[PDB]
């Protein structure tokens, strides 16, 4: 296990990196949560209703 | 001299070409016709490209289509595309300069030089890509198009599109002459159109003979129909790009060709500026030191100095002549030393 | 020309059915010619005796 640990660790760092790059180019690293989405859309609806 | 020659508009043309084919791919995949494989009716999409000039301006289909086309073009690795294109270009130009240089022979020294250029570009590549994506961050959100940019895209789209059409028509006519008569291929085309509509059914995954046409002739007929539809679409989009309605910028959703070409040109140019500064100047500054260090270390560490001399024909004759002369001189020196050590 | 098929589906642009129709047409042609030739022979002077 300890011997495979180095190769596995570097590979995990790799798959983390490409996930991070797509997070940078397509969403501009913008944070998102379900609660944030709901609240923003509710206020959009309330602007529409007003 | 090369560094004085290369500059930045060259990088502009280089990036604009990669992004040109990016535009054709995105536009064709979002708007034009898909290939025919079998002889079943294709699922008919409600909106068609032939009715685009006469379409409701607030069309959710066309709006969503041009918008997902543009967002797909922008949210691509344009930073990494520019960095790798400029890298391969600079390395290639260094290789050509090497071809014309005094290092045509000596593949060891030549490869040392080439590898030096490669390692410098590799070192700077990341900073250039990330900096380009940051500098393009505002144009990803709103690539607002100015009327002159719209005009430039207008002039470019006609050429890009007509080149695509000429290849298409030449392939169609060659198909006709290969299959035989124009009228015969027109017959197979009529049959494939019939099977594509409800008029006739064949029930085959591999139809051998229907209406008297071979398994190969059916394939040629489907290919002919695809070429036909794509040719008509292409000519129509060319006449539309030359249309009066596409001269103005306000019909952006009505002229996807011109708009997408404008976005391509813009992203290419602003990415090109940061590319030139962050990467090109860094190359001009680091490359000579790296060449000198690596060549000197190579000659003296590897003993490739003497082999570098042995490699060229003229210099081999020159240095060989000098060596035999050297041996004879040293022999005479040994004799003269002998006379000195022993008086008589 | 060669076709390399034990059952040829499409050759020169002709269907598996159209090939069958063409073979049938050639058989009928040759048999028609043979038949008319044997009629000309049965009416010939050499068959009178």
């Amino acid at each position: 296990m300890s011997s495979k640990l180095n190769e596995t660790t570097e590979a995990i760092q790799r798959e983390l990196e490409e996930t991070t790059y797509q997070f940078k180019v397509q969403y501009n690293e913008q944070p998102m949560s379900a609660e944030s989405y709901l609240a923003a859309s509710l206020d959009d609806f309330k602007h529409q209703f007003h | 001299e090369f560094a004085s020659s290369f500059g930045r508009p060259q990088l502009q043309t280089l990036l604009k070409d990669a992004l040109d084919q990016k535009v054709l791919d995105q536009l064709a995949a979002r708007y034009w016709n898909r290939p025919i494989e079998d002889l079943s009716p294709a699922p008919r999409e409600p909106d068609n490209i032939i009715d685009l000039p006469k379409a409701d301006p607030d069309s959710p289909y066309w709006h969503r289509q041009l918008d997902t086309a543009c967002s797909g073009l922008t949210r691509l690795g344009v930073g990494r595309l520019a960095a790798t294109v400029a890298a391969s270009a600079i390395q290639q130009h260094v290789e050509k300069l090497l071809d014309k240089s005094s290092f045509a022979k000596h593949p060891s020294a030549r490869k040392v030089i080439s590898d030096a250029a490669a390692t410098v570009l590799a070192d700077r590549s990341y900073a250039t890509s990330d900096g380009i994506e940051i500098s393009l961050k505002p144009y990803k959100f709103d690539p607002d198009i100015q009327p002159n940019e719209w005009a430039q895209g207008r002039e470019h789209v006609v050429g890009v599109l007509q080149a695509e059409l000429e290849q298409c028509q030449a392939a169609m006519k060659a198909l006709e002459n290969s299959v035989g008569g124009r009228k015969k291929l027109k017959e197979v085309m009529s049959f494939v159109d019939k099977a594509r509509k409800g008029e006739i059914i064949v029930e085959g995954d591999h139809p051998s003979g229907a209406g008297g046409f071979s398994a190969a002739l059916l394939a040629r007929g489907r290919e002919a129909v695809f070429l036909r539809d794509r040719a008509d679409i292409l000519s129509l989009r060319i006449q539309a790009a030359k249309s009066r309605q596409c001269k103005t910028l306000t019909n952006k959703y009505y002229c996807p060709e011109v708009f997408l070409d404008a976005v391509a040109t813009k992203l290419a140019q602003t990415a090109v500026l940061f590319l030139n500064v962050e990467m090109l100047n860094d190359f001009y500054v680091r490359f000579p030191r790296e060449v000198e260090a690596k060549l000197h270390e190579h000659m003296h560490a590897g003993g490739g100095l003497e082999k570098f001399a042995r490699e060229d024909p003229k210099v081999r004759r020159h240095l060989d002549l000098i060596r035999r002369k050297e041996l004879l001189e040293t022999v005479l020196g040994k004799i003269e030393e002998l006379h000195r050590i022993s008086s008589g």
